[PDB]
């Protein structure tokens, strides 16, 4: 229950590299899925579950334009998976093998570096209002309704601008 | 006889009681036979009270009602939509043409029965038989896969 | 106008989404700035006590802050009690 | 002779009242809400389901069934 | 009322098949449980109602 | 003790979905003039059964063309997110008490769209991929309007729990403020839950059996069980957020019959819905979702943002 | 008739009973005799975590009363 | 949180060498990029619930609103690219060297 | 951990499902048992073949509304703050954005399909 959040940060690494070792696009979206599932995991036990749950339903969507989209145009009669390539299946290990060289290069070289294997565990919440009300994470994302309007005026007209964007982009 | 024998034939009887429970045909027809069959499926006969509801692909389905006239055309297509079945598949024939050719046994582009393409479990006679016949024939169709005896010929392998 | 209100009646008749939903976002609009409760919401959420309320070291020179929760001065609720 | 399953005859002009019952049939489904009330009450009817095989169609004595040879 | 004519009518069913064993084999074997008037029954034992 | 909890919630779940099957071809059958299956049984009830246990025994497919592991991945990850969305409900007291349980809800019903999504694609086929494709443009509409009428109702209630549900309903139920976005929302669950008009994806007439249409026996069963366990799970959340049960805190069991009764009656508009409409197009689904609904919920969703500030009937945080 | 529905109804209607009758019940019995108790913010948990210490069984729904005050 | 940032941060540099190191799907550049902006969001979403930063909280839903507009305008500019060429080829995008 | 437990015990018992599905009927398969269905034809062209979109732009704009339903989630924790007079302003402004960019969308038939 102490290396739970680096197991997680761990399936992260490794769902970010097939992402970048790029299958076709429906495996990238799944590997995408599931990158993000781990991020809001890995988010929910650092702290607040408004923006792990928020960048989970934003990918959802995401994900699902995106597989719409690779079985419309980017698509090809044999889709390429981690396994069809040998390069690509021996870089997928060779990846795993060279994380697993580079976390053990800083257990055993680097001593309390960046990873520390007899201190992980013991640096996840810092520091916590141990009797305490309204300390959840969603009601900063509501004080961008107060405090930051500036912030909600940009963010929404990127929003209305990418409309008429989208529109003028596609009107063909 | 042995007690592990006893307990073969019970599950044997366990699993015809669930396979002739629920027969799903695939909805598949040919001729005024496949009317016949759908006025089986009408409320008169209720094909879905004896526990028979079709399913659109084959891949759910049970039992092939061979409904109709099955023409030089058409016999891929229904060798096709039969072996893409799973396996604890049946097939009734129904009616004259799909029987023995029937009214168009004489012609050039009617195969002479569909037992000439698939194998038939039960052959339901008329043209058409009528609903009452055709529900006759699934009932005889659950009777006979419920005298199957897998299980037992397994253990006495 | 007779043209505006056939119009309008046409819309009504034919489309009616359109004209219940522009109806409540304009009711939504002026609705607040015609009620008499309007001030009272931030009222309410200012009177709620997220936090503590940290006492004041009383040098005596201010008379307007209680001295105790139960005394005659201070911003009472009553309006919330009878609202 | 013939007649018209489709067109309309004249106009109905534009009311209040009119276009307040045509409002109301498109935002609250009445059309749709009285096809319920169809399928309820044939859910309260009586099924015309026979018990086969302890219950038969009725038939007639021109029947056509299974041949025979008969006999003096 | 009517209501109570209708579980009158029930218990009849329930109770017209002569016993609890009766009821149960007519309810298993026919899934059905009226009462009718007995037409006859032939030499090889079926019933007719 | 909480693995016996797991139990008691999983298994009659379970069986409340197979009997949800057998009540639907009784009920069908009813309104169709016929009876539906009374003979598997005393009154049909071990038809489920026997259905469950055919499926079972019968082989899988495993075709050539089709991708095996996303193949294999599909159902049991429908099925799981089936059970994990019946997981947080309250009734009156839930099994695992979320702070966010409706963005819990709308996340795990998104993967549930994955879900059927990777099930078309890997089973390589046409109709497969029209399934899929008609699942896309069906949750991108009731996504977007589902999304703002759920805000809409929790901006009224208050807070993402499911309990302050209950407390926002002890007095009046939610359907007499908000019964225009309560029907919206009803049709927003049947799009979710993919029954007719709005199913499009198990397309019987227009395509031969759509997403599944490759799927046999095993797999096709766990599909078969997670729609229908999401038919009864949205139709007792419509019931826990609109029509709010009478609770008590001397005794839960009267909540808990009510919500039963009201989540049967709802189950039971979903199969009279089934029998008595025709299916939509599903650009036509689209059109209606963005065009009628989608308006009138932006309007709505102000009128709500507006009503507690004018009414001074702002909900409490906790 | 329409009332042959009613036995799949009432199984249906069993089954949704039980999950939420069963999971109060389980409540009751695991906390002793009182509901589960809530911890939405950090307030309440220490709540929680204060009884649990008080109590000294390690368990935070033995509530201690005036018998611990002289 | 140390190890968790690493973490986070050599999955950034893995996405954003996916990025530069293009093979011949364009909605794999466009689904690296994606990826570039989740390590970015969980970095920042971490940072701020360490540091109790309910101030800078809005921060990473901002950066999911623009990142979501430029997601937006790639999968646009697919679509033209699809409808120029049939294909989201990046080797077929390649007529602008004279 | 007890969500974590019975989301174990839910993909348990899928699992079980599933691999007693695959492992406990008999087995027989062969080609035009496995061969792809196409309504008794063979297929005349794989399915992994380009399949065309005509709700692209709809699904765009499902992108950009998602995102603003994303904004307008933190509402109710927003209707908490002090000044409700500025969160009751920007939460009309947004929403009537919001409306100005479908409005506009369906002057300009991106809400109709292609072809
Ligand atoms: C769960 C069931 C798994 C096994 C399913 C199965 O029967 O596999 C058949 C398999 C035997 O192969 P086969 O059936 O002869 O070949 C046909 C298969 O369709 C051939 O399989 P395919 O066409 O489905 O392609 C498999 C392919 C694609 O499948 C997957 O990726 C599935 C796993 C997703 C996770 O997997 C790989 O290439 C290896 C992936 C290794 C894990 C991913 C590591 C990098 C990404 C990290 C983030 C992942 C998210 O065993
Ligand atoms: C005139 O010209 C012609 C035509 O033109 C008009 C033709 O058309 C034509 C072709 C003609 C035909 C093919 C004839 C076909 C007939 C018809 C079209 C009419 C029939 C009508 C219909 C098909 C409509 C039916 C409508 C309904 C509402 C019926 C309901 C049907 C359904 C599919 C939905 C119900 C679902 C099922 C039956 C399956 C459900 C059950 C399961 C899958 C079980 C799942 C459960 C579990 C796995 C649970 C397990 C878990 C547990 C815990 C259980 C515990 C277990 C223990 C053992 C303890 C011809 C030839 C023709 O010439
Ligand atoms: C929870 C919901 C799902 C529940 C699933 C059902 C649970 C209860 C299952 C009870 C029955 C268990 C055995 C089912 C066997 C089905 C397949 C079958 O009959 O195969 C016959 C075959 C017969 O094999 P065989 O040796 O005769 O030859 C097969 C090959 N041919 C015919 C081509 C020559 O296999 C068996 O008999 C295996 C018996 C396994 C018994 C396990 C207990
Ligand atoms: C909900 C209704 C479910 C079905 C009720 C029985 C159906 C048959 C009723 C009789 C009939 O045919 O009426 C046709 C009639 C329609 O006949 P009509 O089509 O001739 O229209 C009358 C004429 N104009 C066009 C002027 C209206 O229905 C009505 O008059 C009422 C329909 C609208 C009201 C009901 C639907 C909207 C309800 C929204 C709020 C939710 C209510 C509570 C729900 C609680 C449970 C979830
Ligand atoms: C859970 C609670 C109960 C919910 C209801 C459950 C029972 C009823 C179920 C009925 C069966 C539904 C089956 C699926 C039907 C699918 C079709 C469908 O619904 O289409 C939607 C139809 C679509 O209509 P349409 O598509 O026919 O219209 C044509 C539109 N064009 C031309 C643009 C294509 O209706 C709606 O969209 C209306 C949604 C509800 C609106 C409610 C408004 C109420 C009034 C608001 C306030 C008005 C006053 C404002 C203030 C004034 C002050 C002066
Ligand atoms: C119970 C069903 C599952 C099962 O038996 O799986 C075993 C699997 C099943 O593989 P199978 O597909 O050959 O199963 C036999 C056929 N049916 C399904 C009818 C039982 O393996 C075997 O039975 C043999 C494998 C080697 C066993 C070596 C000795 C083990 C002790
Ligand atoms: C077939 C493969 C399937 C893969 C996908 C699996 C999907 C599972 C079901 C859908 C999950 C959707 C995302 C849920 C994320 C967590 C939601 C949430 O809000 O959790 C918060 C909650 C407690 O937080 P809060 O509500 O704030 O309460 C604090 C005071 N009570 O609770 C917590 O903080 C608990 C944190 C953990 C919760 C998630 C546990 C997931 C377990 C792993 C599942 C996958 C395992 C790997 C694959 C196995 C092999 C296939
Ligand atoms: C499901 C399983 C099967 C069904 C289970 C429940 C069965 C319930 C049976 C008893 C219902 C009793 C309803 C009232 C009967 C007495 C009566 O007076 O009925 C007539 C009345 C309409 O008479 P009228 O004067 O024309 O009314 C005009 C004003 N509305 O009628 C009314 O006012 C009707 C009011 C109720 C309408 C709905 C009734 C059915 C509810 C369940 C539907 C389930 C569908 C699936
Ligand atoms: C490090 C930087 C250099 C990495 C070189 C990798 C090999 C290479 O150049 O791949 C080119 C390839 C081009 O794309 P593609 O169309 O697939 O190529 C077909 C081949 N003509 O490119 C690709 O396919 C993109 C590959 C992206 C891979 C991202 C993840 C890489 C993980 C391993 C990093 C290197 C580890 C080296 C360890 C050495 C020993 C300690
Ligand atoms: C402030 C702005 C935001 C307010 C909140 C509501 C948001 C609504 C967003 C969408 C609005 C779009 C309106 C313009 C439009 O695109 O109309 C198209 C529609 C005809 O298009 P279509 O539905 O496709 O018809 C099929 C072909 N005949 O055309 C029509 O239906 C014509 C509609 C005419 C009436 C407009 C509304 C009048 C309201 C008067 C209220 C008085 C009190
Ligand atoms: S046997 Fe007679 S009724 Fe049946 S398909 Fe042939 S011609 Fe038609």
């Amino acid at each position: 229950m102490n290396n739970y959040i680096f197991v997680l940060s761990s399936l992260f690494l490794v769902g970010c590299l097939g992402l970048a070792l790029k299958p076709s696009p429906i495996y990238g979206g799944l590997g995408l899925i599931v990158s993000g599932f781990v991020g809001c995991l890995m988010v929910l036990g650092f702290g607040g579950s408004f923006l792990g749950l928020m960048v989970f339903l934003i990918y959802l969507g995401g994900m699902l334009v995106v597989f719409g989209y690779t079985t419309a145009m980017a698509t090809e009669e044999y889709p390429e998976t981690w396994g069809s390539n040998w390069l690509i299946l021996g870089f997928l290990v060779l990846g795993v093998i060279m994380e697993v060289f580079l976390i053990c290069v800083l257990n055993y070289y680097d001593e309390v570096g960046v990873i520390n294997l007899d201190g992980l565990g013991d640096w996840l919440m810092y520091e916590v209002d141990d009797v305490g009300v309204m300390l959840e994470g969603g009601i900063g994302v509501a004080a961008m309704y107060s405090c930051a309007t500036w912030m909600m005026v940009v963010a929404g007209w990127s929003l209305f601008a990418g409309i008429f964007i989208i529109i003028e982009i596609t009107r063909d | 006889r042995s007690r592990a024998e006893y307990v073969v034939t019970k599950l044997d009887d366990l699993i015809n009681w669930a396979r002739r429970s629920s027969l799903w045909p695939m909805t598949f027809g040919l001729a005024c036979c496949a009317v016949e069959m759908m006025h089986m499926a009408a409320p008169r006969y209720d094909m879905d009270r004896f526990g028979v509801v079709f399913r659109a692909s084959p891949r759910q389905a049970d039992v092939m009602i061979v409904a109709g006239t099955l023409t030089n055309k058409m016999a891929p297509a229904l060798r096709k939509v039969y072996d893409q079945m799973p396996e604890p598949r049946y097939v009734v024939s129904m009616g004259s043409c799909a029987n023995g050719g029937g009214y168009y046994h004489y012609s050039y582009s009617v195969v002479r029965g569909c037992d000439r393409i698939v194998p038939v479990d039960i052959y339901v006679p008329g043209c058409p038989p009528t609903a009452e016949a055709l529900l006759y024939g699934i009932l005889q169709l659950q009777r006979k896969i419920k005298r199957e005896q897998k299980l037992k010929i397994w253990y006495r392998r | 106008a007779g043209r505006i209100s056939a119009f309008l009646k046409n819309a009504w008749a034919k489309e009616p989404v359109l004209v219940v939903s522009f109806s409540v976002w304009g009711l939504a609009i002026i609705m607040p700035m015609i009620s008499p409760y309007t001030k009272y919401a931030s009222m309410i959420n200012k009177a709620t006590p997220y936090n503590y309320p940290v006492p004041v070291r009383d040098d005596g020179n201010m008379p307007d802050v209680p001295s105790h929760p139960q005394d005659p001065l201070g911003p009472s609720l009553d309006w919330l009690k009878n609202l | 002779t013939y007649k018209y399953v489709n067109k309309k005859e004249q106009e109905s002009e534009v009311d209040m009242k009119s276009a307040t019952d045509n409002a109301a049939r498109i935002l609250m489904w009445t059309e749709l809400i009285r096809g319920l009330g169809m399928t309820l009450s044939y859910l309260f009817r009586e099924p015309a389901t026979i018990n086969y095989p302890f219950e038969k169609g009725p038939l007639s004595p021109r029947f056509r069934g299974e041949h025979a040879l008969r006999r003096y | 009322m009517e209501l109570v004519e209708v579980l009158k009518r029930g218990v009849q069913q329930v109770t017209g098949h002569g016993g609890l064993r009766g009821l149960l084999r007519v309810f298993f074997r026919a899934n059905d449980i009226r009462i009718g008037t007995l037409v006859g029954e032939d030499k090889y034992g079926n019933k007719y109602y | 003790m909480f693995f016996i909890n797991i139990l008691t919630l999983l298994v009659p779940i379970l069986i409340a979905m197979a009997f949800l099957t057998l009540v639907e071809r009784k009920i069908l059958g009813y309104m169709q003039l016929r009876k539906g299956p009374n003979i598997v049984g005393p009154y049909g009830i071990l038809q489920p059964f026997a259905d469950a246990m055919k499926l079972f025994m019968k082989e899988p497919m495993r075709p050539l063309t089709t991708s095996m592991s996303l193949f294999i991945i599909a159902p049991t990850l429908s099925l799981t997110l089936a059970l994990s969305l019946w997981v947080p409900l309250p009734m009156p007291h839930p099994l695992i008490n979320l702070n966010l349980g409706i963005l819990f809800i709308l996340a795990t019903s998104s993967l549930s769209v994955y879900s059927i999504l990777w099930s078309g694609w890997a089973s390589n086929s046409k109709y497969s991929l029209f399934g899929a494709l008609r699942a896309v443009a069906q949750t991108i509409s009731y996504e977007v309007t589902m999304a703002i009428i759920l805000l809409s109702v929790l901006l009224m209630n208050g807070s993402y729990s499911l309990q302050t549900l209950i407390t926002t309903q002890e007095h009046m139920w939610l359907l007499l403020p908000a019964w225009p976005m309560a029907m919206m929302w009803f049709i927003s669950t049947l799009a979710e839950t993919n029954r007719a008009p709005f199913d499009l994806t198990e397309g019987e007439s227009e395509l031969v059996s759509g997403f599944n249409v490759e799927y046999a026996a095993g797999p096709f069963a766990l599909f078969f069980m997670a729609e229908y366990t999401n038919i009864i799970l949205m139709n007792a959340l419509t019931t826990i957020i609109f029509l709010g049960p009478l609770y008590y805190i001397n005794l839960p069991e009267l909540y808990s019959t009510n919500f039963m009764m009201e989540a049967l009656l709802l189950s039971s508009t979903f199969l009279w819905i089934r029998a008595s409409y025709p299916r939509f197009r599903y650009d036509q689904l689209m059109h209606l979702l963005w065009k009628n609904f989608l308006p009138l919920t932006l309007a709505l969703c102000m009128w709500h943002i507006s009503l507690p500030i004018f009414t001074a009937g702002v909900p409490p945080y906790m | 008739m329409w009332f042959e529905i009613l036995p799949g109804l009432a199984i249906m209607g069993v089954c949704l009973v039980i999950p939420g009758v069963s999971t109060a019940y389980i409540h009751k019995f695991t906390n002793g005799g009182k509901e589960k108790r809530v911890a939405r913010v950090q307030y309440q948990w220490y709540l929680m975590e204060r009884d649990r210490r008080i109590s000294g069984v390690n368990r935070y729904y033995v509530s201690k009363g005036l018998e611990n005050i002289d | 949180m140390p190890s968790t940032f690493f973490n986070l941060t050599m999955a950034f540099s893995l996405s954003l060498l996916g990025t530069l190191m293009f093979r011949s799907h364009l909605m794999s550049t466009l689904l690296c990029l994606e990826g570039m902006v989740l390590s970015l969001f969980i970095m920042t979403s971490v940072t701020s619930l360490n540091s109790n930063s309910m101030s800078s909280m809005p921060i990473p839903i901002t950066i999911l609103v623009f990142a979501a507009c430029e997601a937006a305008v790639g999968l646009a500019l697919l679509v033209k690219v699809s409808n120029t060429y049939g294909t989201d080829y990046v080797q077929n995008l390649n007529l602008l060297q004279c | 951990m007890n969500l974590y437990t019975v989301i174990f015990i839910n993909i348990l018992l899928s699992l079980t499902l599933i691999l007693v599905a695959f492992w406990l009927p008999q087995m027989n398969l062969y080609s035009e048992k496995a061969n792809p269905y196409e309504c008794g034809f063979d297929p005349t062209s794989s399915a992994r073949l380009p399949f065309s979109m005509k709700f692209f732009l709809v699904a765009i704009t499902f992108l950009l509304f998602d995102l603003e339903i994303a904004l307008l989630l933190p509402l109710p924790w927003a209707i908490q703050t002090i000044k409700t007079s500025t969160m009751m302003i920007m939460a009309f402004i947004l929403v009537t954005i919001l409306s100005l960019g479908l409005a506009y969308e369906w002057t300009q038939k991106g809400l109709e399909w292609t072809e």
